[PDB]
């Protein structure tokens, strides 16, 4: 079905920013590395727990 | 470090000397100066320090 | 009962090991034997 | 010779401004145990707290009941529900919850824990269903 209003469509230069969701996403289970001092999980995805 | 100045006579107040000085303070003086009986100055000098549990110094603070 | 260490138990129990989980499981009953996340 | 990992010396500047005599007996020094308390339950007609459960109290009752049904499970409910949370919620709604709510009004210096005991089975329930 056609839209009742004409739509502004045209070529626009777009840039893919290097913020990948596959690198930013993180999910951890109830286990993993813990700090020897506090016993708390380590910090962030890089340490594989936290 | 504490220094004892007796009109120019300079002598170092060592922790042993300080403990000797503080051990002569009565609890009456401690109370009348607004301090608790658990805050006697004799506790300010330590001949036996506490090495903390290894739980707070995992394998630097042990150096 | 021998008061063995966790590492000693993990080494000795590495005969029932089957097959990030960080845990070994029994080859017979699939029970958690021990865990190995990092060696200190 | 160049060290990069400095520790950033830390400074506190605002000073606080909080506003016979024998060595020590076995009473003034010590006795950290704190004397035991007796439970002074306010009579039901002298209670001043609300006869309606707060959402905090109802939520805590449901959570406690559901956690207990996790290990137990002998239930007085008629209809069968497949989760302890639903069972506890229906127990609260059907006024069959086996718990009581104690509201500690005051702890007296003499060693009395003045409390109001409220029965959730005669109380107003604010939860949704
Ligand atoms: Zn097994």
């Amino acid at each position: 079905e056609y839209f009742d209003a004409a739509i502004f469509i045209g070529p626009t230069y777009h840039q893919r920013l290097q913020k990948f969701v596959l690198d930013d996403r993180y999910a951890v289970a109830s286990y993993g590395p813990t700090d020897a001092l506090t016993g708390q999980p380590l910090d962030g995805k890089r340490s594989h727990g936290g | 470090t504490f220094w004892a100045d007796q009109q120019g006579k300079i002598d170092k107040l060592y922790p042993q000397i300080i403990r000797e000085i503080f051990s002569r303070v009565t609890y009456d003086t401690v109370v009348k100066l607004g301090r608790s009986k658990n805050s006697h100055p004799e506790k300010l000098v330590l001949k036996a320090i506490q090495i903390p549990p290894i739980s707070i110094r995992p394998g630097d603070i042990n150096n | 009962a021998a008061e063995a260490s966790y590492d000693t138990m993990r080494t000795k129990l590495m005969k029932f090991s089957g097959i990030l989980i960080y845990s070994y499981f029994c080859k017979i009953c699939g029970e958690e034997l021990a865990h190995f996340i990092q060696e200190d | 010779l160049i060290m990069d990992d400095l520790v950033e010396e830390y400074v506190e500047t605002e000073e606080e401004n909080l506003v016979e005599i024998v060595e020590s007996p076995s009473i003034c020094e010590g006795f950290v145990q704190a004397s035991s308390q007796t439970l002074v339950i306010i009579p039901d007609n002298e209670r001043i707290t609300s006869n309606v459960l707060t959402t905090f109290e109802a939520t805590r009752l449901v959570a406690v009941r559901a956690q207990q049904l996790a290990i137990n499970g002998s239930t007085m409910l008629k209809k069968k529900y497949s989760s302890p949370i639903d069972i506890a919620k229906q127990e609260l709604f059907n006024r069959k919850i086996p718990l009581l709510v104690m509201r500690c009004i005051k702890v007296t210096p003499e060693g009395q824990k003045i409390v109001e005991i409220w029965n959730p089975r005669e109380m107003g329930i604010p939860l949704l269903d």
